[PDB]
Formats: C-alpha cells, sequence, structure tokens
C-alpha cells in the first residue's frame, strides 16, 4: 500500500527554484506518509517510495543515473537528496530530462518483484526544462519514448502521475493528458498539499 | 621527436636505484606521471597547454598502480591503498583533495584498477564507411552485462596481489560499511594481472610466478547475491600457460607483464621477457576433446590454442589494445594496433599478426593515448619526460581514405562524447576545411534527428578545425555564435 | 623406487643432484624429478615428455584390456601412462566407455608388485 515515487530533474535548468518548491510543496508531501521528519528504521513497509534527480547530455559525458533510495525511511535519504541534489549543468535551454522519466517507468518494475502482497501505485516527477530527444535509454533493455513513457505509466499500469512545475507552464501538459487512464496531472497549485497527487 | 618536457631541478635521482611506473587513462587528461624526484608526489597534466604542470603529495609509499575509469575525475592510489577513491569537483580539475572515499586494505601491496561502468561502442567502421548510416550502424553498443546492478552502480573492488583470497567492505555512494569475510580457495600465491569484463557479470584474474612453473589462478568470481552481503566465488576456470618452453633450447623467459584486454575472448599477452624477445598469443576457442582411441569407434569442454609467437628484439610492453572478425583490407588504421617502443632508439610501430617492418624514415611502462598514434615517453631510459612520434595510420598515400578515416573519430568522438586529440595526424586545415564541410553538408542531410541534442556539442569541435592555421576568423566567429546562443537561449 | 620416491619427498634436491652430478649417460630421471615439488608443471607433461611412439603406445591400453599384468618384466608405461589416463577419462564419464568397467580396469593396473602405476 502507498507505493509513491518522488522525481524530480529541473536542478540543471533551474536549482533555486526547487528549494523553494521544497518550502511549499515537496517537504509537505512527505508528511503525508510520515509523522515528521527528524532517524527510524527502514525495511518493507509499503510506504516507502524513491528520489531520482539528474542532469541531461550537456557536461555529462560519462553519467546519466546514479539512483539509489529504496526504502530510506522516507525521512533521512529523502531530506538529504533535498538538500544535497546537485548544483550542476550547463550547455544550453532546450532539454534537460526525458529519458530519465523512462528510467522511472523501470522503478515501478522493481515493485512488481519486491511488492508482492493492490498498493495502488502512485508517482510524481518535476522537471522546469521542456525536454526531447531521440534515445530512449541507454541504460537498460527497455526502450521507446516520451509517448510510450506516459501510455505505460498510465495504461500499462494506473499509476498516478503528475508534475508539479515551477508557477510557469510550458507546452507539456497537453500532450501529457492524451491517456486514456486518467494522468492527473492537476497537482501544480498555489494551494495547499494535495492529499494524493 | 615531439612533444617533450623536462625538469629542471630534478633528475634520475642517483640516490634511489629505481622505481617501477605506470598511468593510463582512455578519456580526457591523460597524463598521471609515476615517477620519483630528487612516498613521492603524483602528477596530473592536460594535453593542451602542458605548461601549467599540477602535482599533489600522496600518503603512500611506492604508488605502484593507478587507472582510472570515466571522464569524472579520479584515481587510485594503490600500494597499500592509502587515500582511496575520490573526484576533484572542487573548483576545477586542478586539485586532488582525495575525500573520506578510503579503502583501508591494512597493509597489503594489489596491482589492480578496473571494473569500469558500462559496456564498450560497437563499430561496424568498414562495413558502413557512415555513408548515410546516420550513427545508426556505424556507432552501436552490444548488449553487455552490467556488474552488480541495482542502475549501473560501481565500486573499485580488485583482486589482492600481495593476499591471496579477495577484497571487501565496498562502500560505493552510500557510505554503508557491509562487512564479511570469505575463504576463497584457502590457498594461492599471484602476481597476475586483472581482466575483468567478460560475458557474465563476473571477474578473471591469472598469473602466480612467471616460465618457471606453470600455474594460473583463474578466479571466476560473483558479487551479485543480495544487499549488505558478499558472497564471491571461487571457479576455477581452465588453466593454461606459456607453451615457450617447448623448445628444448632453452626455457628462460620470465614474463613480467601478460596484462590483458576488455575483451575477455581474443587475446593472451604471454611474452618472454634480459636478453630475450618472445611474443606469444592464445585464444579462447572452445571445442571438444578428441574422445576416441578408447575402442573401435559432454563435447562441451576449453582448451586453449596458439594465435601468434614469433622471436623478436624488445623489452618493455606498454598495452595491448574496434571489434573483431572484420575484413579489414581497405581499413589501415590503428584498428586493434598493439605497438610497443623500442629500446633502440626508434620506434617500430607494427600491427599484430605481421610484425615484419614499418616506415621509420632513416637518413618502464607506456599505454596509447588515443586512436590518433602520439604514444607517451615512459620508455626504459630513467626520469624522462614524455616523447611522440609520427601517427601516420599505413604505408600508403589516400587522401580520400585519409579524411574518411578522421570523420569517422571525429564522429565516433562526438558521440561518445570524449576528448578529442586528432590534431597532430591530420594535414593543414585545407583538407580539414573540405572535411568540416562535408561534415556538417552530412549533419545537416542526414542527422536524422539527433541535431536537436548534437548540435552544441560539433560546434565547439568545429574550433578546434579552426584553431590551428590564416583561418582565425571562423575560430571567433564560432565562438561568438555559441555564446550569444546559449545565452540567449538560457535566457528565455 | 619407493625408497628413492620416499627419499624425494624427505630432501629431494640432494638426492637428484647426487644421482645426476656427472657421468655420461641419461637414465629415467624425468619420472623421479617431476613427480612432486614446489612446482606444477601440470600441462607441461603434456606437452614436453608426451613424445611417445607407436611403439608400445597400445602396450598399456592390451595390458588394461587384458590384464587378468606381470606376466612379462617391462616397464616403460611408467614414462608412457599418458594414454592410460586419456583412456580412463575418456571411459569414465567423459565420453562414457566404461561405467562400471573403469573401476574393473583400474583394479587390474592394481595388481601386486606395481607401485609405479599408482604415482603416475
Amino acid at each position: 500500500v502507498a507505493d509513491v515515487v518522488f522525481v524530480i530533474e529541473g536542478t540543471a535548468n533551474l536549482g533555486p527554484y526547487f528549494e523553494e518548491l521544497r518550502k511549499h510543496y515537496l517537504l509537505p508531501a512527505i508528511e503525508y506518509f510520515n509523522g515528521g521528519p527528524p532517524d527510524f528504521g527502514g525495511d518493507y513497509g509499503g510506504t516507502q517510495y524513491s528520489l531520482v534527480v539528474f542532469n541531461t547530455v550537456d557536461c555529462a559525458p560519462e553519467s546519466y543515473v546514479q539512483c539509489h533510495a529504496p526504502t530510506s525511511s522516507a525521512y533521512e535519504f529523502v531530506t538529504w537528496l533535498d538538500g544535497i541534489k546537485f548544483m550542476g549543468g550547463g550547455g544550453e535551454s532546450c532539454s534537460l530530462i526525458a529519458e530519465g522519466l523512462s528510467t522511472a517507468l523501470q522503478l515501478f518494475d522493481d515493485f512488481k518483484k519486491m511488492r508482492e502482497q493492490q498498493t495502488h501505485r502512485v508517482c510524481l516527477l518535476i522537471c522546469n526544462s521542456p525536454p526531447y530527444l531521440l534515445p530512449a535509454v541507454e541504460s537498460t533493455t527497455y526502450s521507446g519514448c516520451t509517448t510510450e513513457s506516459l501510455v505505460q505509466k498510465i495504461g500499462e499500469r494506473g499509476i498516478h502521475f503528475s508534475i508539479v512545475s515551477p508557477r510557469k507552464l510550458p507546452a507539456l501538459r497537453l500532450l501529457f493528458e492524451k491517456a486514456a487512464p486518467p494522468a492527473l496531472l492537476e497537482p501544480l497549485q498555489q494551494p495547499a498539499d494535495v492529499s494524493q497527487d | 621527436l615531439a612533444y617533450v618536457c623536462e625538469w629542471e631541478k630534478w633528475a634520475k635521482s642517483t640516490y634511489c636505484p629505481s622505481l617501477p611506473l605506470a598511468c593510463a587513462w582512455s578519456c580526457r587528461n591523460l597524463i598521471a606521471f609515476t615517477t620519483d624526484l630528487r612516498t613521492h608526489m603524483i602528477h596530473i597534466l592536460d594535453t593542451e597547454h602542458p605548461w601549467e604542470v599540477h602535482s599533489v603529495s600522496s600518503g603512500h609509499s611506492e604508488a605502484i598502480t593507478c587507472l582510472e575509469w570515466d571522464q569524472s575525475g579520479s584515481r587510485l592510489l594503490s600500494a597499500d591503498a592509502d587515500g582511496q577513491i575520490k573526484c576533484w569537483s572542487m573548483a576545477d580539475h586542478l586539485a586532488n583533495s582525495w575525500e573520506s572515499s578510503v579503502g583501508s586494505q591494512v597493509e597489503g601491496d594489489p596491482i589492480v584498477a578496473l571494473s569500469w561502468l558500462h559496456n564498450g561502442v560497437k563499430l561496424a567502421l568498414h562495413v558502413e564507411k557512415s555513408g548515410a548510416s546516420s550513427f545508426g550502424e556505424k556507432f552501436s553498443r552490444v548488449k553487455f552485462s552490467p556488474s552488480l546492478t541495482l542502475k549501473p552502480m560501481e565500486g573499485w573492488i580488485a583482486v589482492t596481489v600481495s593476499g591471496l583470497v579477495t577484497v571487501s567492505l565496498l562502500k560505493p555512494s552510500g557510505q554503508v560499511l557491509t562487512s564479511t569475510e570469505s575463504l576463497c580457495r584457502l590457498r594461492g600465491r599471484v602476481a597476475l594481472a586483472d581482466i575483468a569484463f567478460t560475458g557474465g557479470g563476473n571477474i578473471v584474474v591469472a598469473a602466480a610466478d612467471g616460465s618457471s612453473a606453470s600455474p594460473v589462478k583463474f578466479y571466476k568470481v560473483c558479487v551479485s547475491v543480495v544487499s549488505e552481503k558478499c558472497r564471491i566465488d571461487t571457479e576455477i576456470l581452465p588453466s593454461l600457460f606459456m607453451r615457450c618452453t617447448t623448445d628444448p633450447n632453452r626455457k628462460d623467459r620470465f614474463p613480467a607483464i601478460t596484462h590483458l584486454k576488455f575483451l575477455a575472448r581474443d587475446m593472451s599477452e604471454q611474452v618472454l621477457l634480459a636478453t630475450s624477445s618472445l611474443v606469444e598469443c592464445w585464444s579462447l576457442r572452445k571445442e571438444g576433446l578428441p574422445v576416441n582411441n578408447i575402442f573401435q569407434q559432454q563435447p562441451m569442454i576449453l582448451k586453449w590454442r596458439i594465435l601468434s609467437a614469433t622471436n623478436d628484439l624488445d623489452r618493455v610492453s606498454a598495452v595491448a589494445l574496434t571489434d573483431l572478425k572484420v575484413a579489414s583490407d581497405t581499413q589501415f588504421y590503428p584498428g586493434l594496433g598493439l605497438a610497443l617502443a623500442f629500446q633502440d632508439g626508434s620506434v617500430h610501430m607494427v600491427h599484430r599478426l605481421s610484425l615484419q617492418t614499418m616506415a621509420v624514415f632513416y637518413s618502464k611502462a607506456m599505454q596509447l593515448s588515443w586512436t590518433s598514434l602520439a604514444l607517451v615517453g615512459i620508455d626504459n631510459h630513467g626520469k624522462l619526460s614524455m616523447l611522440r612520434i609520427s601517427p601516420s595510420l599505413g604505408h600508403p598515400l589516400e587522401p580520400k581514405l585519409a579524411l574518411q578515416h578522421l570523420l569517422f573519430l571525429l564522429e565516433y568522438c562526438m558521440v561518445t562524447g570524449y576528448d578529442w586529440w586528432d590534431i597532430l595526424l591530420h594535414v593543414q586545415p585545407g583538407m580539414v576545411q573540405s572535411l568540416v564541410e562535408r561534415l556538417h553538408e552530412e549533419y545537416t542531410r542526414q542527422k536524422p534527428a539527433l541535431q536537436q541534442v548534437l548540435s552544441t556539442r560539433i560546434l565547439a569541435m568545429k574550433a578546434s578545425l579552426c584553431k590551428l592555421s590564416r583561418v582565425c576568423d571562423y575560430h571567433t566567429k564560432l565562438f561568438l555564435m555559441a555564446i550569444t546562443s546559449t545565452l540567449k537561449s538560457l535566457l528565455r | 623406487f619407493l625408497m628413492l620416491c620416499h627419499v624425494a619427498q624427505t630432501y629431494g634436491s640432494e638426492v637428484i643432484l647426487s644421482e645426476s652430478s656427472s657421468g655420461e649417460e641419461v637414465p629415467f630421471f624425468e619420472t623421479w624429478m617431476q613427480t612432486c615439488m614446489p612446482e606444477e608443471g601440470k600441462i607441461l607433461n603434456p606437452d614436453h615428455p608426451c613424445f611417445r611412439p607407436d611403439s608400445t603406445k597400445v602396450e598399456s591400453l592390451v595390458a588394461l584390456l587384458n590384464n587378468s599384468k606381470l606376466v612379462q618384466m617391462k616397464w616403460h608405461e611408467a614414462c608412457l601412462s599418458i594414454s592410460a589416463a586419456i583412456l580412463e577419462i575418456l571411459n569414465a564419464w567423459e565420453n562414457g566407455v566404461l561405467a562400471f568397467e573403469s573401476i574393473q580396469k583400474i583394479t587390474d593396473n592394481i595388481k601386486g608388485k606395481v607401485c609405479s602405476l599408482a604415482v603416475c
């Protein structure tokens, strides 16, 4: 139960803004599943989640993914990745991470092998720069596109997925509602933390 | 011949006898310069503007082995392994700042530095010839089992040269201990060289003492079992040896390098090594055994076969080495080229299996810098600085084929995002002008869509081509174009 | 030969040195200096001392076939037990020429007054 996924990618595009968003959207979201971030035992408790933030090909010709957050007790490594994510990312502003979200799908896969005995799987991804790229994975067997990623995240599994970007709105939300299963990308609002994004 | 440095106040250190040296980087910034001044510090130097040489004090003794992994600045600091791997990441790439990422191999002396991240890219250069393949078949990647994935993680696990069992206590980017203890055959003695990346996610190691006996402690090991534990295997692969001792005349060979390459199927660098020089080569060609002669009338087994061997004249080896199984007739670039500097002056660089002779233009340890044949001058002459020789790829002349090979390697460097140093290999920029013209033409026509992620980089590449000369115009023009485009795009 | 092998196991080098110090001869010092020592030389035996002409090459084969082994005094299989080991491995499990007859052939080769065979 309560199988959530936390993703952010705008580190290269916009770092400080995330720090602001953390003060209003990221931190309250975690409190929905914990009595308060302190330092506790970690195991297969259902309510665990991951923390995935990477960069683009601009100044990283030797690294795309280094995620590691199986349980983290939802407090310690969560707060760590929040406050110690990154400060890099240059090049230009055309695309930061699309191939990342595909890997995110792969993460859900391991839940099928780990969360045996449903769980109403949920996921959330953040990215300031509007992404677009030809490559798909370059890391694993699975391959596709942004369209393939979203149809997998919606149809293949009923994972509720939203994108709480900065107050600005790019040309992304439009295509991300072409899924017959309700995407529910609504939680991009200055109002307080939604119950389940 | 060209590109030589020197050290004014320091010299060969006549007080100390000697010390073994080593360095190797398949990525940018490929100077490490293990040496002894007049223990000692470790140096780092870039390929361009090598005037600003840098060094940093070490925290161990004899600095035996080091070999980086990726473009991320790192080093190993072996020989009792004090001050283990880390990044630099402080303000620039001129300060070591070895962090708390230390693996305490208590009073040991390993000579292993390996465990890279991902697969080797595939290059069908001869077949594709990059006509209109658009990087599809010209540059691919064969599916390869990632070592202990979870997302491909990586650690500095090595093999105990001094010790005889294993390395443990791995803490990659997780600060977790994970301490255990394994037996590892309860017996062994090794002076081997590592060959890690094999078919499965395992590691290979085999050598003990030299030509005297014929032992090879083949250790097929598995590390990926469960989190917070280790189950290092003790699978003894089929043994082998250097058949050099077949000569009833003499047997004084005593090899001391026997290094391998990342392709664990098609090499065996055993070699007779004061007062000797005789290279050897064996393979791993699986084949059944002749089960017969038992009467009137599992076949799967492995018995090694010979590949190449002859009598030569050389003392020091440097490094072993695209893919095989290609009829490289029209190909004359150093495809899988294995060369090594000769003690007696000039360097007879010649590919494998022929070793006959090449152009020479009559009247300790090294490694191959890159496809462009420019070696490093760490030959057996004492504490001497680096050297470079002619990178001529083959005997005859072929401007068309030349520029073809140049654009091939340029596109390869582009897709792999590595550094480029084929500068010394190319003729004056007129041919390079035609080359970049053809390059941008093919880029515009047959991108087909990777342009939107590959543009910026190649523009900088253009700079390099316009760097050397009269044609300094395109240099400044492209710099201003790039900076303006970048600033406006990020401001949008 | 048993006493020589025991002296080798005890001290080794000195005995083979006293035996191969001077003199213009060449006894079977190979099977007496390549049996057991701090040196494997494992594949070396299939490599160098495997010069086995067709002469008496099937002698050990016919012996293991129809031992029922000490008929006539002959000691050549010591330096030529390579064919014996090849037949043994090919019949035991490599090709399966003999499931249990391999044990019978081994017992036949383990006949009395034969101890060098065990050494080989």
